[PDB]
RNA sequence: GUAUGUCUAAAGUUAUGCUCUUAUUUACUAACAA
């Protein structure tokens, strides 16, 4: 809590020295996320969702939709999400600030519930700017570190995934509705694989959904299992499912980027991810290593 | 793309500067010039000045408008300003003349449509708001008229709800009389006629319920 | 303003002794009527006759509906105004109302002119009163 | 021509419209009571909405008749143009 | 069975999901609307709809967010109702129905005897029930 | 829209109007007595 | 009878309007008086000028 | 709260005034309610007690709501500088002095003072309260109205005059136009353009022209009051100041185009004999020097480059500061970088400028406001500018070289 | 649109809050107020419209036209007798306008009441008119 | 983001040339993201 308060006057000041004592996670040390350690995994992205309609003045009137905090395990593929009822907006204004309070808020809540060995120890932000406050409520117990990202993993295009954002859409109430993000393949392969898969899928949807929706959709053949949230694939038609999906965010990049076609392998991999930034020095290091 | 104003004068653009002066006048250089995606307020101003304002002239010079014009370069050396104001013509033109004597549409369509739509919009946001809001207000009144009469028809009798008076003091002029100041009294009797005029009212009275 | 009218109550209503006590406060009250300050006047009609009588309206009012000021009736004849008022519809006439605004700023207007309203009118000159009087009779039989 | 001259002129034109085609007092209420024809006043009050109703109609097709932008400007244009 | 459209007494119409509860589109001020019925639109395109002002509309319902109408129904004095089958039928708040050519807008004008609310026989081609007050139901 | 004055607040109304019986600053009594002339 | 007032200033309603009842004046002409005196300026500079030349 | 409640809820200086008075004494009274309820020693309350007197602007904001307490509390520094130094002559410092004498006395006497005031204030409060607040409101003149209530009331005087004048009798209606002819012919006086409207009856223009005059003569004297008043360095509205500076701007362009005018209407104010002698004295000058004259400049330069540049720095010179540029601004740099990227083309530009060019673009002025004394600000169209940069450049080395 | 009983009344209301409303920031306006009292008129409730009159009178009598209309609004219900007071009325404030007088003289031409006529006119004459109140007499 | 302004907050007043499909612009707006 001092140390916090000590980092917040140093804010008020403009002089805080960008000093930290754990390293950020860049495409090197994405490897050691996990290291059969109970984590947790955080994005706010989709907490305020807005309908935008005309009004009779003519000018647009933002009304709050229903959101969600993903809430991840990449070890189990445990997907925590607490689904936003609007009616949480509806006590207050200045809502984009509030969106990470209640964010943090509600995480904080989850991780009291847990107990002292299922309290996950490093907790991963999607968001840098939602670390602020997380800090802040995290202040109930010292022991869960925090660990800001360098590297921008897309799920915000994770709740365009349909059943997701269906059950999004379909909640009522202050509820939250756990899912297993990745269940088949668990039981086929080791959880960082699946994470794999699921970071190129979550990646394509966050370049274009429909793309993403017709590669999913491409054979109708196939069936989504009640339970899981994707299609059921055999491992060879999956491989090749992955692949796609992979020249669809090489596409992506071509399109925007301008420049998908000399990557080196390294540089390749954080363009995947799209995480490891140009002026990121972790990515310097890396290179500079190899 | 934002950039730096300037270019020429498309016979389009000038009519449209003309319009604008004739709504705005010669003295709003900012409005006129906003009119104008191309072109500034001192451009403007100055082409109006210059070119475009009809109480100039662009007639040919008569010989002793000739002689006038060139004696005065011979006795007021190139201050071409005040030898047009002389001549009573604008200086250009006259140096033109003086030194004679000596020797795409998407784009212009686009500021057209907001150009004519700016003109025949000529009230503060103040007045559209209050229209829009008297016309929303007309259709929810009608809309209260729907729910009301539709009740009457399926026979529950609502009272129409009053304006939720805003002070004290505000009146309901169908209660009761405005401020009846009467009628001077009375010279000639009047009975009969308050009579007959209590019967006319009474009569519509019955005939609007009826109607 | 000045105390230039007085009140105006009525025998009745006022009881039956050679000399009461009763006080003015000047500025008293608001009416019953018309919303309007005036001198509120009050008195026990007796001693140890526990019940004050209080003038409730104001004097232009009462001069104006032409009645007592503590009973809202006729000065003359001790009876409900409405009930003079169709009375005085009855004979001689066919229409005699005293309508009151119910508004509250219009009220204060019609208190504030001087000019009777209907049946106060017939009763404020006492040549009229008994004129009215006869007719009615009259119609009696 | 005053508001003198004009209401006497109109006096005399109601005249020849006119040429197309008792007092009893009781002094103690002061009430004049003229009994005169019913049918006289009828038809002054139809005439009269008559020549009411002409003038509206008069306004009615000069409004329907046709360098502006709201029918307010045309009209105050054509009050500069008049002069 | 899906989108789902419901207009309200403040002159705003919404496109919904079946279960979303999001809208799709609030459509726009200015107008009226009352009565909210689907053509039997051959493509299924159109979301038609009463006004209080007398003029019944028309709406691109796929997509949800089109709303730009073609060609307006005007000519009955609406306190009622109005519905499709080709034509368009619906019934004034004064005298009586008014049947219209739904590609033009204009066709007879049948009388009633008031009410209205109309209605067509769809396993038949040409039938129509008129729902006037007070047990005065008509039928064609 | 914001328009130029033509029929001022006439102190009919005011005259009209009930008392306040406020204290204002300047009303309190200053200069009580008055100067006279020698006539 | 006086003439409906119109500015070069400001209009309340925004009524557009001829351009020659908008901008006047058209009083430039006078050019006589001004130039007494500028002739014999000008004209002596010329002589002056002259005289120093030769 | 809510902005409205906000509002609502200032509390003026008469309740918070009395708010402090009781917290005043409410102190005192516990503090002697502690000291009786067996608390405190009598010495401590003594000490308790002068605490608070001379610090009853540490305890209570009362100087907040009514200022003129800053004496009495002055007042009490002072009595408390006074005792103590009386107090512990032999003795050493410490707070255990009491002796709450004489502030006790400052502070009944400032009770005296207010008692009159927290009458009236508090009486017209609870008034309001009560009876409503008058609605025969009527606001006096102030500095911040004067002008509006001047110029409605000279509207109103113009209008009863031209609706004497007027023999029809006209409408209000009618009157519009009348006054709005008035407020045109104004602004025209303002510009110094004639307001010569054609359609008018003499007598009507007459009238506008004496009122217009009464108010100009109001306007100019009272802009002189006020640049003395300047001067001098008085309280004065920041925006007073600028309108005054706006006025006097105005003032002195009327007062220039009248010179111009008068210039024209009767000659110029050299005498051509005058001149005469001037050109023979030049003359002679030159001659006396072997003084060859600056030519007009061809492409032989080898300075030419190096003159361009000079003038370019010179103009970059304003515009380095200043990162936020005008239009204006912004076309001038733009020129600007064209020239460093073109140069002999600029140069030959400008040369082609110099043969031909002789009718420029306006200049636009404004005031810069040395309190004192206001300076005029000529700022010449960009490309122009360019020009006359490079004219006056070459003229200095050539003079200077010559 | 306007069928039932009550919703009139509403509509009165409304249109009188409006009138009204105008009325209160341009007391003179005599415009909206003769339009204001033709709606009076219109509504079938004379009282009323008579009330709008005679406030409208007291806010400015010298405005003439007003006088006129409310002179002919009294007549078109036949209630002469309320005419012919207001007309006399009205000569009495502004007897040396010439359009009043005109205005009495024909109402009493159609009503025939040419002995009346006669009286007034003698009484027009002898407070020295113009010319013309003589030649048309 | 605001001033500010509307809205809701439950008890029944006794009468018989077009439709269509789309892709693109531009403008405005947007305490929504960058
Ligand atoms: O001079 P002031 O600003 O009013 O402050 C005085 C002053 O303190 P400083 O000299 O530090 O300003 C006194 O100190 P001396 O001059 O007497 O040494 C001290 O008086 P004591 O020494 O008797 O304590 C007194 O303190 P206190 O109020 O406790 O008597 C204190 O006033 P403040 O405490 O209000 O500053
Ligand atoms: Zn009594
Ligand atoms: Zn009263």
């Amino acid at each position: 809590a001092l140390y916090v308060l000590r980092e917040r006057i140093r804010k008020g000041l403009q002089i805080y020295q960008s000093s930290v004592q754990e390293p950020f996670l860049n495409s090197s040390n994405y490897a050691e996320l996990f290291n059969n350690d109970i984590k947790l995994f955080v994005d706010d992205t989709n907490v305020y969702r807005v309908t935008v309609h005309k009004t009779f003045e003519g000018n647009v009137a933002t009304k709050a939709i229903n959101g969600c905090i993903f809430t991840l395990n990449p070890k189990t593929g445990h997907l925590f999400l607490k689904i936003i009822h609007t009616s949480v907006w509806a006590g207050q204004k200045r809502l984009s600030q509030l969106a990470k309070w209640k964010t943090a808020e509600e995480v904080s809540a989850l991780v009291r519930s847990l107990p002292k060995e299922e309290q996950p120890k490093q907790i991963i932000v999607t968001r840098k700017a939602m670390l602020d406050p997380l800090e802040v409520h995290m202040l109930d117990f010292p022991n869960i570190a925090i660990r800001p990202t360098e590297l921008r993993l897309p799920f915000s295009a994770a709740m365009s995934i349909d059943k997701l954002s269906d059950v999004v859409m379909k909640a009522t109430e202050p509820q939250m509705v756990l899912f297993n993000i990745y269940d088949d393949w668990l039981d086929r392969i080791s959880s960082y694989t699946a994470f794999s898969r699921l970071t190129l899928l979550l990646r394509a949807l966050k370049t274009n959904e429909e793309s993403a929706k017709m590669i999913l959709l491409s054979d109708p053949t196939i069936t989504i299992k009640s339970y899981h949230l994707w299609p059921s694939f055999t491992d060879e038609q999956w491989i090749t499912i992955e692949s796609q999906m992979r020249d669809l965010i090489l596409t992506e990049y071509g399109r925007k980027y301008n420049v998908n076609i000399s990557a080196l392998t390294q540089t390749e991999i954080k363009d995947i991810i799209l995480g490891q930034n140009i002026k990121a020095p972790s990515v310097k290091r890396q290179k500079m290593a190899e | 793309p934002i950039y730096v104003k300037g270019g020429v004068w498309t016979n389009v653009e000038d009519q449209i500067l003309k319009a604008a002066v004739q709504k705005y006048g010669t003295h709003q250089w900012s409005k006129v010039a906003s009119l104008l995606q191309k072109k500034t307020a001192r451009q403007s101003e100055l082409r109006w000045n210059e070119y475009l304002n009809p109480k100039l002239n662009f007639t040919e010079f008569s010989k002793e408008e000739d002689a006038q014009l060139l004696d005065l370069a011979r006795e007021l050396p190139n201050q071409w300003r005040t030898i047009a104001d002389m001549m009573a013509r604008p200086a250009q033109v006259c140096v033109e003349r003086y030194n004679r004597l000596l020797e795409l549409e998407d784009e212009e369509k686009e500021m057209l449509a907001e150009a004519r739509a700016r003109l025949l919009n000529t009230q503060g946001k103040k007045a559209t708001r209050k229209i829009r809001e008297r016309m929303l207000e007309e259709s929810k009144r009608i809309a209260e008229l729907q729910k009301r009469r539709e009740l009457k028809q399926a026979g529950i009798n609502v009272a129409i709800k009053k304006p939720k008076k805003k002070y004290g003091t505000d009146i309901d002029y169908n209660e009761d009389i405005v401020y009846e100041q009467a009628p001077m009294p009375g010279i000639y009797d009047t009975s009969t006629e308050d009579r007959q005029i209590k019967k006319k009212f009474e009569q519509f009275e019955r005939k609007v319920n009826r109607k | 303003e000045i105390n230039e009218p007085p009140p105006n109550i009525c025998e009745q209503c006022l009881g039956d002794e050679a000399n009461i006590r009763m006080t003015k406060i000047p500025q008293g009250s608001e009416c019953k009527i018309c919303t309007l300050p005036f001198t509120l006047y009050h008195f026990k009609t007796s001693k140890r006759s526990n019940n004050i009588i209080k003038t409730l309206i104001c004097v232009r009012c009462a001069t104006q509906r032409n009645i007592c000021q503590c009973c809202m009736l006729d000065s003359r004849w001790h009876i409900p105004i409405q009930l003079r008022d169709h009375l005085i519809s009855l004979v001689n006439e066919e229409n005699v109302m005293t309508e009151e605004a119910k508004n509250d700023m219009m009220k204060r207007f019609l208190s504030l002119k001087n000019v009777k309203l209907g049946g106060a009118q017939i009763t404020s000159d006492p040549s009229e009163a008994d004129n009215i009087v006869d007719k009615l009779k009259n119609i009696l039989l | 021509i005053s508001y003198d001259q004009l209401a006497k002129l109109s006096y005399e034109k109601t005249l020849r419209n006119l040429a197309t085609q008792k007092v009893q007092k009781d002094t103690k209420t002061g009430k004049i009571t003229i009994a005169d024809d019913d049918k006289l006043v009828n038809k002054l009050a139809v005439s009269l909405q008559s020549e009411s109703k002409k003038r509206y109609e008069a306004r009615k097709r000069q409004m329907q008749n046709a360098s502006f932008i709201n029918d307010k400007n045309k009209q105050f244009n054509e009050k500069l143009s008049r002069e | 069975g899906s989108k789902f459209i419901s207009s309200s007494e403040d002159k705003t119409v919404r496109i919904w999901e079946n279960q979303i509860n999001v809208p799709i589109k609030q459509i726009s001020d200015t107008a009226q609307h009352s009565m909210p019925f689907l053509n039997v639109h051959p493509s299924q395109n159109y979301f038609c709809a009463q006004s209080m002002d007398n003029r019944i509309y028309s709406f691109s319902l796929k997509p949800k967010y089109k709303r730009h109408p073609k060609k307006i129904f005007k000519g009955h004095s609406s306190a009622g109702y109005g519905i499709s089958l080709r034509y368009i039928c619906s019934g004034d708040s004064k005298s009586r129905l008014f049947t219209w050519d739904w590609n033009t807008s204009r066709l007879l004008n049948n009388i009633k005897i008031p009410i209205t609310q109309v209605d067509w026989h769809p396993q038949e081609t040409s039938k129509v029930i008129c729902s006037g007050a007070a047990g005065k139901i008509y039928v064609c | 829209s914001h328009r130029p004055q033509l029929e001022a607040r006439s102190g009919a109304k005011a005259a009209a109007y009930t008392p306040t019986g406020i204290e204002h600053a300047r009303l309190l009594p200053g200069h009580t007595t008055l100067k006279y002339r020698k006539f | 009878k006086i003439p409906a007032a119109v500015s070069n200033w400001k209009n309340p309603n925004g009524y557009t309007v001829a351009l020659e009842r908008r901008v006047g004046k058209a009083l430039d002409n006078e050019n006589n008086t001004i130039n007494d005196g500028f002739m014999k300026l000008s004209e002596a500079l010329e002589n002056a000028d002259k005289k120093a030349r030769q | 709260l809510t902005t409205k409640e906000r509002k609502k809820s200032r509390l003026g200086n008469s309740f918070h005034l009395m708010r402090e008075l009781l917290k005043m004494m409410k102190l005192i009274v516990d503090t002697h309610v502690q000291f009786r309820l067996g608390n405190v020693d009598a010495f401590q309350l003594a000490d308790g007690i002068h605490y608070i007197l001379n610090h009853i602007g540490q305890l209570t904001g009362i100087y907040r709501y009514k200022y003129k307490v800053m004496h009495q509390i002055r007042a009490c520094k002072d009595l408390k500088h006074i005792i103590y130094y009386k107090f512990n002559k032999n003795l050493g410092k410490g707070p255990g002095c009491g002796f709450w004498q004489p502030a006790w006395r400052v502070w009944l006497n400032f009770l005296r003072g207010t008692i009159p005031l927290l009458e009236r204030y508090i009486g017209n409060l609870i008034t309001r309260q009560f009876e409503g607040r008058s609605n025969e409101i009527v606001k006096t003149t102030t500095k911040q109205r004067l002008d509006a209530y001047y110029d409605l009331e000279l509207r109103n005087s113009v209008m009863d005059d031209i609706l004497e004048m007027m023999p029809e009798s006209i409408r209000q209606k009618k009157a519009r136009t009348i006054l709005q002819h008035l407020s045109e012919a104004w602004r025209c006086w303002k510009a110094n353009i004639p307001w010569d409207v054609p359609g008018m009856p003499a007598p009507i223009k007459k009238i506008i022209e004496r009122y217009i005059k009464s108010k100009a003569d109001a306007w100019v004297s009272a802009a002189h009051y006020n640049r003395e008043r300047i001067k001098r360095g008085a309280h004065v509205e920041k925006t007073m100041v600028k309108k005054n500076l706006g006025r006097l701007t105005r003032l002195w362009i009327k007062n220039e185009q009248e010179r111009q005018r008068q210039i024209q209407k009767n000659g110029p104010e050299i005498t051509p004999e005058e001149a005469t002698t001037i050109f023979s004295v030049m003359v002679e000058w030159l001659e006396s020097r072997s003084f060859s004259p600056i030519p007009f400049p061809p492409l032989t330069y080898k300075n030419d480059t190096k003159i361009l540049v000079l003038a370019l720095e010179d103009l970059k010179d304003v515009y380095a500061s200043k990162v936020r540029l005008n239009a204006s601004e912004r076309e001038e740099l733009a020129l600007i970088e064209e020239a460093y990227d073109n140069p002999h083309d600029t140069l030959n530009r400008i040369k082609k400028y110099l043969l031909t060019q002789r009718v420029f673009k306006p200049v636009d002025i404004t005031m810069m406001e040395n309190y004192q004394n206001i300076s005029p600000v000529y700022s010449v169209d960009p490309l122009e500018k360019i020009t006359d940069a490079y004219l006056d450049q070459y003229l200095w080395y050539e003079a200077d070289q010559r | 649109d306007i069928l039932d009983l009550e919703e009139l009344r509403e509509y009165q209301r409304r249109k009188r809050t409006e009138y009204e409303g105008y009325l209160k920031r341009n007391r003179l306006d005599m415009g909206q107020w003769i339009r204001y009292a033709q709606f009076e008129i219109e509504q079938h409730d004379m009282r009323r419209a008579r009330s709008i009159f005679e406030r409208a009178l007291l806010v400015d009598s010298s405005f003439i036209p007003l006088w006129i209309r409310y002179i002919d609004a009294e007549l078109k219900v036949k209630c002469i007798n309320h005419a012919r007071n207001l007309m006399n009325r009205a000569i009495s404030t502004l007897p040396r306008v010439d359009k009043l007088w005109y205005k009495y003289l024909i109402v009493e031409e159609s009503l025939n009441n040419v002995e009346i006529v006669r009286s007034l006119y003698t009484k027009w004459c002898s407070l020295e008119p113009g010319v013309n109140a003589w030649n048309s007499f």
